[PDB]
């Protein structure tokens, strides 16, 4: 579910926020991304990649 | 700050409250100390 | 094949087996009365699932 504040548990990574389509592109070895302050900012879907 | 991890969610989902309380307390102490330092610096700079 | 096995190696040659690419249900092991000792360090026994 997207565009709604939800609790998410992505492959054991728990949190709360809004999930949305990402313009960023991940190399085919990276699983999640972090900001300049190292705050989690993106996640790769285990079932959709 | 001496805790097992720097993420509160990991500590919460990995440990029971009686044993996670110590780690949460260490994180609270560290973050409170950092916030007080920031507030004091801001007060001095605001006076200037 | 590890818990319910017939041969257990010697203590100084303890047998290590790697577990990956599967789904593990620790609740059935923890709730079973067959084990007389079940203690976890760095994680609680009810949160492995
Ligand atoms: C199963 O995994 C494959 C490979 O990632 C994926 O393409 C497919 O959509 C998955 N199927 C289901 C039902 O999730």
């Amino acid at each position: 579910v997207k565009n709604k504040c939800v609790n998410f548990n992505f492959n054991g990574l728990t949190g709360t926020g809004v999930l949305t389509e990402s313009n960023k592109k991940f190399l085919p070895f990276q699983q999640f991304g972090r900001d300049i302050a190292d705050t989690t900012d993106a996640v790769r879907d285990p079932q959709t990649l | 700050f001496g805790a097992i991890s720097s993420v509160l969610n990991d500590i919460l989902s990995r440990l029971d409250p009686p044993e996670a309380e110590v780690q949460i307390d260490r994180l609270i102490t560290g973050r409170l100390q950092s916030l007080q330092t920031y507030v004091t610096q801001q007060l001095i700079r605001a006076a200037e | 094949e590890v818990f319910n096995a017939t041969r257990f190696a010697s203590v100084y040659a303890w047998n290590r087996k790697r577990i990956s690419n599967c789904v593990a249900d620790y609740s059935v092991l923890y709730n079973s009365a067959s084990f007389s000792t079940f203690k976890c360090y760095g994680v609680s026994p009810t949160k492995l699932n």
